[PDB]
């Protein structure tokens, strides 16, 4: 808009899900210049919105796709195109260049962050306006990370997760408060959370809400709220058993609202939720073990209530199908009387798993939030890892 | 809950063809793939491959990439293992799994298992023998009795001293083949109270050749 943006909104009722951008990235990449990416998600400017997601610098075909497993590297750049065409060479805007992103535009211009370097030494650099104004070097020196989404502003005030640590044990997480580009202030992580990677957030009514990973002891998602406006935040867990973590034990009858819930240490996949007292809504793997399917859960009051079973859901992607990463987005300039929450779902395609292939891009699904109730589909990547041999 | 139950076990001379069914309950067939498995004996556990039971492709172990073909009766929520040109070294047994994730690499909620025992050999149905004691008091106020299986062809045999009822004290003992036919026999101890006071009896079914017999321990001495 040419005016900061304030949330002004309340989510709408979530009644179902409808489909709202397919990419068909791998299939058309199987004979097309794809990038080969990973850590996909989506973001709306006032205009328009896209799929943003992390380069890996080679197109899925070509010969330096080889070894796209793994995660960080000086090839990797946070890249940008159209809602729902193909990250083709010819029609993606790099961003900046990082092996860790999160981008948010506050309703004048918008904000991109790439994190870079060894993991012993690495640096954030804050782009704002397409040019780089802030940075911010470690803290704490192994692997600072941060959010894999979009991020939320509130009257030029984006706060921004960052972690700095080890993901087996306690991290350095801090709450930047940047506007504009500057660091306006930040504080450190504090409540009852135990570790903190990949927040999916999303903001109403003047506040924001990030459903995190706990990659350390958590089976179960903290939450962190932050105040936009007094720059303040809290972090709790979902209480509710309906576990949504990734690898996970299987879910109890009764859960633990300000504790980790045991089971499964040293992973996760980054994840999202929309908690909104009876419209709560969750959304786990269908696998306990594995990242196949992708489905969402009806869970009033999921947040609070640390008995909150299901009571309507939604399945997107089918167990015999793989998922990967999730993460919370909304077009905050749409018209209406609410906000229409969506998420997307990345597709791993690729290594480790589907091996007979070197390479690990993925696809991405996005659905947005129906007040109606529509009818069910599940939605494929859709390759045949044998046409690429 | 989820309950796998298999077909039975099955001879059947060399080079021949066998489709082995595998029958679903609990769980929504469509969103859990088969895992099949083979568990020769003197080898251990082998995956075969997987079926999509959503899409119906099998991927295949590369041992297995030639003769075994999975096919499935989605509207009975069925898997069946067809094995073509029953080469001998398909002498094991067969379960299949539930695979609980993509590809089924976690097995959770298996089958009982179906043994194939490919053999040029007949059936031979078999001689249920009484073997009452030369007296002998098998430990103090205890006798033991006996009852000898001998010369049936294939395994199995059902062995109960008594309808089920002669249950603690009973040691059926493994099968064993000398080379053509198996030789099986079961043991039981009572109290010198309950024998030759009641009826101790060997209630054999060979079930290949329908044969049931129940051999009537008689104090013979
Ligand atoms: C047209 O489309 C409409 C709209 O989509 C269709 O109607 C919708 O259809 C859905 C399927 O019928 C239905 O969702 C179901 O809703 C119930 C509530 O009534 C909900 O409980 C169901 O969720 C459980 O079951 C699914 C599989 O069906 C599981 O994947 C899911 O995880 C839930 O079960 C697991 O978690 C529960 C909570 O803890 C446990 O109670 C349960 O034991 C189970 O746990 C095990 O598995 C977990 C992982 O899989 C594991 O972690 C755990 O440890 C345990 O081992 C399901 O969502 C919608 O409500 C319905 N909506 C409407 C408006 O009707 C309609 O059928 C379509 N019509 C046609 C003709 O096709
Ligand atoms: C690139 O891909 C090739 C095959 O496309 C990989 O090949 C293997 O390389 C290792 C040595 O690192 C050998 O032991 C294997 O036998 C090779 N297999 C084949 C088919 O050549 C290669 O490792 C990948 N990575 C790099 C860095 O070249
Ligand atoms: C945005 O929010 C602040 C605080 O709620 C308010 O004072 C300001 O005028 C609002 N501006 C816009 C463009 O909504
Ligand atoms: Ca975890």
């Amino acid at each position: 808009i040419r005016d900061f943006n304030n949330l002004t909104k309340g989510l709408c009722t979530i009644n179902s899900w409808h489909i709202y951008g397919k990419d068909n990235a791998v299939r058309i990449g199987e004979d097309s210049d794809v990038l080969v990416t990973r850590e996909p998600y989506v973001s709306c400017d006032p205009d328009e919105c896209r799929f943003y997601a992390l380069s890996q610098g080679t197109t899925i075909r070509g010969k330096h796709s080889n070894g796209t497993i793994h995660d960080r590297s000086q090839y990797r750049a946070l890249i940008s195109w159209p809602l729902s065409s193909p990250p083709t060479v010819y029609n993606s805007r790099v961003e900046c260049i990082g092996w860790s992103s999160t981008s948010c535009h506050d309703g004048k211009t918008r904000m991109s962050i790439c994190i870079s370097g060894p993991n012993n030494n690495a640096s954030a650099v804050i782009w704002y306006n397409r040019r780089p104004v802030t940075e911010i070097n470690t803290w704490a020196r192994n692997i600072l990370r941060t959010q894999e989404s979009e991020c939320v502003c509130h009257n030029g005030v984006c706060p921004v997760v960052f972690t700095d640590g080890s993901a087996t044990g306690p991290a350095e997480t801090r709450i930047y408060y940047f506007k504009e580009g500057k660091i306006l202030k930040w504080e450190p992580l504090a409540g009852t959370a135990k570790h903190i990677e990949e927040c999916s957030c999303y903001g109403e009514r003047a506040e924001i809400t990030c459903t995190c990973r706990d990659n350390w002891q958590g089976s179960n998602r903290p939450v962190i709220r932050i105040d936009p406006v007094a720059m303040t935040h809290t972090s709790q867990y979902i209480c509710s058993p309906v576990l949504t973590d990734n690898p996970r034990p299987d879910d109890p009858t009764v859960g633990k609202c300000n504790d980790p819930y045991p089971g499964n240490n040293n992973n996760g996949v980054k994840g999202f939720s929309y908690l909104d007292g009876v419209n709560t809504w969750l959304g786990r793997t269908i696998s306990i073990a594995s990242r196949s399917g992708y489905e969402m859960l009806k869970v009033p009051n999921a947040l609070t209530d640390d008995k909150s079973k299901p009571t309507q859901g939604q399945t997107i992607v089918l167990n015999t199908d793989w998922s990967g990463y999730s993460g919370s987005f909304m077009d905050y300039w749409a018209e209406g009387e609410c906000y229409r929450a969506c998420f997307y779902v990345e597709l791993i395609r690729g290594r480790p798993k589907e091996d007979k292939v070197w390479w690990t891009s993925n696809s991405i699904v996005s659905m947005c939030s129906s007040t109606e109730f529509l009818g069910q589909w599940d939605w494929p990547d859709g390759a045949k890892i044998e046409y690429f041999l | 809950q989820i309950q796998l139950v298999q077909s039975g076990p099955e001879l059947k001379k060399p080079g021949e063809t066998v489709k082995i069914s595998c029958k679903a309950s609990g769980y929504t067939f469509t969103n859990y793939g088969m895992n099949w498995v083979k568990q020769a004996p003197g080898k251990g556990l082998e995956w075969m491959g997987w079926i999509n039971t959503n899409t119906g492709e099998p991927t295949y172990g590369e041992e297995f990439k030639g003769r075994f073909a999975f096919s499935l009766e989605t509207s009975a929520s069925t898997a069946n293992l067809q094995i073509n040109n029953l080469k001998n070294e398909d002498k094991a047994t067969f379960f299949c799994a539930r695979g609980e994730d993509n590809f089924g690499s976690l097995s959770d909620y298996w089958g009982q298992g179906t043994t194939l025992t490919v053999s040029s050999a007949k059936t031979t149905a078999p001689s249920v023998y009484p073997l009452a004691p030369v007296c002998g008091d098998t430990t103090g106020s205890s006798v033991t009795l006996g009852c000898l299986v001998k010369g049936y062809f294939p395994e199995p045999v059902t062995l109960t001293w008594n309808s089920g009822s002669l249950s603690s004290g009973v040691h059926t003992f493994p099968a064993v083949l000398q080379s053509d036919l198996y030789t099986l026999s079961s043991s039981v101890t009572v109290t010198s109270s309950t024998w030759p006071s009641q009826s101790i009896t060997c209630n054999v079914a060979h079930p290949a050749s329908s044969t049931k017999v129940d051999k009537k321990i008689e104090p013979r001495g």
